[PDB]
């Protein structure tokens, strides 16, 4: 997840064409991450050992 | 900011029961289920007594319990004494990014 | 019990600014965040802002900014919150609140967990 929860101001950049930058942030400023459950990677890394 | 529409005072004799609800708008608590309750008692310092809707911290009695419908959510009563007259809140999660509070009440148990 | 003080009750003239306090511990401050409301006299309560105490992150309600402003300091570890504009209407008990579990992987900011609460600011303003 990307728990910052972003928007969307727009822009127009010469005639008749956008491009979209990200706008004010709500909330608190949290930082981006996955998560893995260490026993089911652990093990895989066990069973890929033992081969 | 919308100041939810408590209703300002339901009670009746002690042992009845009672629903004191707060209303807002479909953006708010639609999408969490972020409510809690809060009590007031000639001037002193407020009390906490549920949290995330139905959930209790600790030094809670059952009689109160929590409820939700969409738009709006409720502190269910049953079983009142003397008491459990308090001003009564709602506060709860009101969009980027903040909690907003209800127009508050007082039960008016008769005696 | 966690320990949580306030400044005491306080005194301005109107359209003056507020410097309340608030100095809890038992917890390390940089644990949980911190709120704070406005119990308005005899009508429904209203909500200011909230600090996070480790960053310079704010934001308070949608429509007190301006009016609100509200900062810490670590090297002696307190937070003060202010408010200019202050009328004779809006004389209430001004209550320190703490929030949430600060989490760096997703935002409890807004939680209204508030297991804490402050003993009562009381301002009251006159000509
Ligand atoms: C990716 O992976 C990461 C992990 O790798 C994952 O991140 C994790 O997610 C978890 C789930 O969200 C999250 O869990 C929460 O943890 C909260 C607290 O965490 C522990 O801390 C306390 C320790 O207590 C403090 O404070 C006491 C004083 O009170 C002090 O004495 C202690 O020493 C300790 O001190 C502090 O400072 C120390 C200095 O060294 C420091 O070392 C300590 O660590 C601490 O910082 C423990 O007691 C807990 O058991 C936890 O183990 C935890 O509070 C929280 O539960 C609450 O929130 C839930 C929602 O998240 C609620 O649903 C739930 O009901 C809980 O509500 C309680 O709290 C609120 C206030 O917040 C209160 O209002 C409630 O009433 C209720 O309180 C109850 O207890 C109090 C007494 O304490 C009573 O008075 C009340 O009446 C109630 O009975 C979660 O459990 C975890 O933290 C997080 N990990 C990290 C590192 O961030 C991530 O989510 C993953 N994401 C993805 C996308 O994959
Ligand atoms: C994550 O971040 C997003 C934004 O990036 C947030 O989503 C917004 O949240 C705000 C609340 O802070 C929402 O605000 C509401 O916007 C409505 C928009 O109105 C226009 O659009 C609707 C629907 O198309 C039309 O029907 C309407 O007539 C307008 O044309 C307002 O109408 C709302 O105002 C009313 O309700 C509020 C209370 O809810 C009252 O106080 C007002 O006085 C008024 O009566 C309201 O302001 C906004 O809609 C959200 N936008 C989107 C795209 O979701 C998330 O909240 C945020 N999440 C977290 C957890 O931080
Ligand atoms: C990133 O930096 C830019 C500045 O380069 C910030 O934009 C500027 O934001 C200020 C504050 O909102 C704007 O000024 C304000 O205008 C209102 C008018 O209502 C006035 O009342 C305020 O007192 C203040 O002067 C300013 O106009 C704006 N800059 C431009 C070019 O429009 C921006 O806020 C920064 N990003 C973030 C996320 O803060």
């Amino acid at each position: 997840t990307r728990p910052n929860n972003n928007t969307r101001k727009s822009v127009r950049i010469g005639p008749g064409q956008t491009f979209y930058a990200t706008g004010d942030i709500i909330g608190d400023i949290k930082q981006a991450h996955c998560n893995i459950s260490e026993e089911k990677w652990n093990d895989t890394l066990q069973k890929v050992g033992i081969e | 900011l919308p100041v939810l529409t408590q209703p300002a005072s339901v009670s009746g004799s002690p042992g009845q029961s009672i629903t004191i609800s707060c209303t807002g708008t479909i953006y708010d608590v639609g999408k969490f289920d972020l409510v809690s309750w809060y009590q007031h008692h000639p001037g002193k310092a407020p009390k906490y007594l549920i949290y995330e809707v139905k959930k209790w911290p600790s030094g809670v009695s059952h009689r109160f319990s929590g409820s939700k419908s969409g738009n709006t959510a409720s502190l269910t009563i049953s079983g009142l004494q003397v008491e459990d007259e308090a001003d009564y809140y709602c506060c709860s999660f009101g969009g980027s990014a903040a909690v907003v509070c209800g127009g508050g009440t007082k039960v008016t148990v008769l005696g | 019990q966690v320990q949580l003080v306030q400044s005491g009750a306080e005194v301005k003239n109107p359209g003056a600014s507020v410097k309340v306090s608030c100095a809890p511990s038992g917890y390390t401050f940089t644990d949980f965040y911190i709120h704070w409301v406005r119990l308005a006299p005899g009508q429904g309560l209203e909500w200011l802002g909230w600090m996070n105490p480790k960053t310079g992150r704010t934001n308070q309600g949608q429509n007190f900014q301006g009016r609100v402003t509200m900062t810490r300091d670590t090297s002696i570890g307190t937070a003060y919150m202010e408010l200019r504009s202050l009328t004779s209407d809006d004389t209430a008990v001004y209550y320190c609140v703490t929030g949430a579990w600060i989490s760096d992987y997703y935002d409890s900011s807004y939680y209204p967990n508030f297991d804490h609460w402050g003993q009562g600011t009381l301002v009251t303003v006159s000509s």
